[PDB]
């Protein structure tokens, strides 16, 4: 009882595609962190699942 | 110096704090009174009656305690 | 799809919002409160009411606490629609109020014209006036009921209502003088009106009981309130002329931790008239038309919001010496101050200070404390009366530095400032904690 | 500049910034949980038509709900002027039942003085606009009107229902639609040929609520403090020209009352609560030849003109003692609202509080009617000897008289305002008390 | 009298008054932190004109600011009704600026459409008092105009913007007078001979702070929730009298979203968002055989006449899927803003909120488009068939249908209100997302 | 009762006959007499906190 | 405290020149306290250089 | 009878070998860059 967020899904999407890379390869992944106080991003990596 | 509010100031103090102990004890006495002068609650028809005995018998809605 | 697709879109930048959440908007729980019942008691005039009477009441102790008052008249129009400018108001000259013996304030009808110029505003404003003042073009010889409410500290919020309960032996009184004449209704301007009828006149307080535990707490405990007061002077105003911009410097005899100050410039002659008479729909008797004068307003019209009818160019308030900030023009304390300090529309004549962020409210939010500044004083500067009041070529295609020739006809100035004091009592007495 | 002023600093300054306990330049916001509103259709059961009963059963979409907007297509049947609030109108009632509990009901009278107490300014007026014809509209003119609910849950977030927490237990309204609307099927007692029928949608604006609160909503209980409306109609002793009229009504009311309203009004005409009259606004036709003062300029059918309100004087005795000194009709129409609300009310609305803030949620004094063995409401009329189709006997008159239309005013509404508790259990709920 | 109510008392009561937590008749205030405040006048840096760009640097002359109000003198260009809100027309732009980081920005429609739903009643007149002509001045007066900022600073003093905790930042204000001002250099399309050039100036209200509080903030970091406006300004799919244009807008913005706003208008009339009309204001000599429906009565732009509002209906999609039920733009209109602000939006300014209070400061719900791929608003025009010199055609339509003149709405200017906040440390700060 | 004894006494006196008009504190002169004649009656300022 | 009593030996061993910033000001009379001047980010610093001869007590 | 203008936006990408590649993401860049500062005056205008 209380279905909490199987309900509507799951979102595949997130906020990885903000900055999505357009290319083929891969791109290299970032560590993700905070290094300035301002400007705070909050966007995902974007890692691709299954290589080419 | 003569300072005329810092001794009027302090006997007001005086007066007001020496005062507020005796109406605080005033109002403790006049709900002990009332708990002890009605030592019940009431039932379904004297809701938020105050009453002396057991059962209702002849309860008030004019002395509320707790 | 739906409302769910935008819950689940959450991320780091909501946390401050909604992370580790504190409270919610879906379950309000109220406050529990104590048991009280409100009465509307007559009290009874002493005195004689009447134009120019004065009269007073003393407030009966049927209740513990008493809060708002209204103060009823009843006066009939000694002429048509368009001839009165809220009449109960302007009835209502003054009322002193006095606890103990001791003044604790005093409003007069031109405070409450300030006071509502100011600070009442939309449906409110306009219920109000339909309480002093006749609104749906009632014809000669109409009556009507007219409800002045009172605006001391205790008749605004519950919060300071006064324990009657706890000043078992001092009095509460209200002192009221009535106006030897109100405009459209004994008065036509200088005119008396033949046959005009004295006003009925009646005072209500709004009474709250207490229960037995709140009641005996008042009954036995001091205590203390944080009050407002109305400080008043009178002055003659530098009077503006076609060849000359007017100064003045006024020191301002006022004490106290001050919310605001408010003032305006007016004609003693015709109740609430803050600014020049011209011949423009509103402006003046017959404006509009070749009956127009501009020696007598359109009393029904008095109040307008076309500053070009105004009289200060710009002013400023001067500490000890020092400018407390840059002169501003008229403007700015009649369209701004209450702009950002209000949320109403001040009608052109009528200015505001604020000292406050929010002068409107009870919760103090800066003050002025003049019982500190030897020398306060409001700094003037009028507005020259060039403009040829009977040409609205003239009147309404002006400039910012002029108005009216007619504006010279407003040679009253009242200031007034709005303070905090404590009201204390105890042991059945009370009284003031600051004199000054 | 400001510094003058802090300088200025001494001992009546410590009751206000000594030992300072707050800023006003910082304010910290409080983290709240998470949730999203969504405006969702329902479909209504029954003939959507004049005079027609139809209802609907709120679906489970959401976790908690709040607004309601009904929805309503009305045609001009007639140009501009001849309609007043005819979406409002036209929804003569909404019943609110929880699992088959009756909780609350309104009538279109309702809505009517309860806008004339509670709303206001602009408030007041985008109501008027989403009900109502307001910028000259012409015959066949097509609107959408939507009339917001005013149903506890209605009106504040703090009291969305939960029907997360009513997982056994439905939610329905029922709306009664008015048997005829002014202007838009009716001109007066004439149908208007041609008219359309109403189209009618229900809104419901559904909150979602995240996992922590959703939880918290299915499994405990709740307690919703929550405003309900008291009803019945009255015969008004209605006024006479030549002798003043006055009318005992007992008032068959329970519950802590927040307030009482009421109105007289002309039954025939939506909104008319007062006496029609040829001064502009007071009638159809005022001003000229063809003013007739037995047909209001429905327009224009509330003023504030107080002459033409039918009662004199009232007063609310409790077990037949007075509550408080007899009052004025205007002290009802002007003082109360201005002391208890802040707007302006119409003339023939009449407002009595028990409670110090009626215009709040928060409860602040009420008149528990549950334990007052005789309430009775005691009005007295104006006479109505005043010829209304003379503007010098209706604009110059006394406070005692009124217009001879008003003696049509033969309807008295009475209404009270007053709390009760809506358990929720187990998915389960109703009233406390009833 | 009041002690019959008082003793008045059930179970019913007990939920109101039982083990009392509070009372109404005795209020405690809160000490303060002693403070004083001064409106200081900016140095402006740059020419002031019609068409100039200027900025000023907000000298650090105390320790918070608040309120910015920027002076204006204007002249009339021409009599009344030719002008409509100038001095907000002629601040075409204004931008906050921290320590070279853009906080915020807005624009003279923005000042427009915020005013359109945000403001309300007397405070909405006083701001027009402010910023326009409407006590019927003539050709050549001169008026000083107020037009106050509203940046999150200038909202509330809670958001104040603590200049002292900025040693290392400067704050800028940059502002952008328009090339034309209607009804004061320029009259439509036509420059006015002898214009004159206005006057400007930027007053700073700065909170002098006491010895304690100062020193807090000018030392400890801070945290301010503060909000911020996306806007893009964009095509509308222009209706036609043969049709229903429809549009899928793209919705590029970001962080937690408060609400979107949005209206259309005809970019070459100020504040014009709804079809011009020979009904009258809706047209430059309306009602008379001058009357022409290609030219706005500037003095009375705005209205509340739907029926000549472009949009018909509209919804916004969230990742490509509804968010909510296609609503008509009546509702965008008239009921979101009497839902969720409480005042009356002019016809063609559109609202739709995610949060329960999106006129308040305090977060009540947000869309956070930072987590949102594929935001879309989806508009619905309506048919652009009526003749919109014919009263009888204007006034008598359906709900579907505009004014052939509807399809000079040919701009669309779409706004969203999102919270970010800006942090101070060290003497330096800026916004904590990108 | 005791009312009669704090109601004459409630009032305070905060007086200021002579005082800086400059935005600095001065500094506290304990007014001290050492003069028989020409005596002072200011009561010097005692809440004068120092800000600059 | 420590303030303008402080008499500071040249950087280098010869005639000196030294200039004046003063960019981000203090036109309130009273003197702000110092702050840090320290980089709490590497984006957006600032070449304030912050005051001295500005600290009361 | 104007035309509205077409537009379209092109950049032109650098693709790089797998060092580079990987070093670009992974390691700390500074580059030396130019901004243009502008203000807009009226000229005090001269005069015959």
């Amino acid at each position: 009882f209380l279905t909490a967020t199987q309900w509507i899904g799951v979102n595949t999407q997130g906020s990885s595609l903000k900055n999505a890379n357009y290319d083929l390869r891969a791109d290299p992944i970032i560590p993700k962190a905070d290094v300035g106080p301002w400007m705070m991003s909050s966007v995902d990596p974007n890692i691709y699942q299954k290589p080419l | 110096w003569f300072s005329r509010d810092l001794n009027y100031g302090k006997a007001n103090s005086k007066i007001w704090n020496a005062t507020v102990a005796k109406g605080l004890k005033g109002i403790a006495n006049e709900n002990a009174e009332i708990r002890k002068m009605y030592p019940y609650l009431g039932y379904g028809d004297f809701t938020g009656a105050i009453c002396k005995g057991p059962n209702n018998q002849g309860c008030t809605y004019y002395a509320n305690y707790t | 799809a739906g409302g769910l697709s935008q819950l689940v879109a959450y991320g780091a930048q909501d946390v401050y919002l909604t992370g580790n959440p504190q409270i919610t908007f879906f379950k309000t729980v109220y406050r529990r409160y104590t048991n009280f019942a409100i009465e509307s008691i007559q009290q009874t005039i002493n005195g004689s009411v009447g134009f120019g009477n004065k009269v007073s009441t003393q407030i009966s102790r049927n209740g513990d606490l008493i809060t708002d008052i209204v103060v009823e008249f009843v006066l009939t129009k000694g002429g048509n629609g368009g001839t009165t400018y809220y009449p109960a108001e302007e009835l209502l000259q003054d009322v002193e109020l006095e606890i103990g013996g001791q003044r604790i304030d005093k409003h007069y009808n031109d405070w409450f014209r300030t006071y509502d110029a100011l600070f009442r505003m939309n449906d409110d404003r306009y219920n109000y006036r339909r309480m002093t003042d006749w609104v749906n073009n009632e014809l000669v010889g109409a009556q009507k009921r007219f409800y002045v409410p009172l605006i001391f500290f205790f008749n605004q919020t519950p919060g300071l209502a006064l324990p009657l309960i706890a000043l078992q032996y001092h009095e509460v009184k209200l002192y009221f003088t009535l106006a030897s004449q109100v405009q459209g209704v004994n008065y036509n301007g200088s005119s008396a009106i033949a046959g005009a009828a004295q006003p009925t006149m009646s005072v209500w307080v709004d009474y709250i009981f207490l229960d037995t535990q709140e009641r005996t707490r008042f009954a036995q405990l001091p205590h203390e309130y944080l009050i407002e007061q109305l400080q008043f002077t009178g002055s003659e105003t530098a009077t503006p002329s076609a060849t000359t911009q007017a100064s003045q410097n006024i020191r301002l005899n006022f004490n106290h931790p001050t919310k605001y100050l408010a003032w305006n410039f007016n004609n003693p002659t015709n109740y609430g008239q803050y600014t020049a008479l011209a011949n423009i729909p509103g402006a003046c008797s017959g404006a509009g038309t070749a009956a127009a004068t501009v020696t007598t307003p359109d009393y029904g019209n008095t109040g307008t919001y076309n500053e070009q009818l105004a009289v200060l160019d710009s002013a400023k308030i001067q500490l000890n010496g020092q400018d407390r900030f840059a002169t501003r023009k008229g403007s700015y304390f009649n369209k701004v101050q209450p702009y950002q300090s209000i949320g109403g529309v001040t009608p052109a004549g009528v200015y505001l200070y604020s000292f406050a962020l929010k002068p409107a409210g009870r919760q103090p939010s800066g003050t002025c404390n003049f019982s500190r500044i030897d020398n306060a004083t409001l700094s003037l500067t009028y507005k020259t009366c060039s403009i040829d009041a009977t040409s609205p070529a003239a009147v309404l295609g002006n400039t910012e530095t002029v108005t009216a020739n007619t504006a010279t006809l407003l040679t009253a100035l009242n200031i007034y400032a709005k303070n905090y004091n404590v009201l204390r009592i105890m042991s059945g007495m009370g009284g003031l904690a600051y004199a000054n």
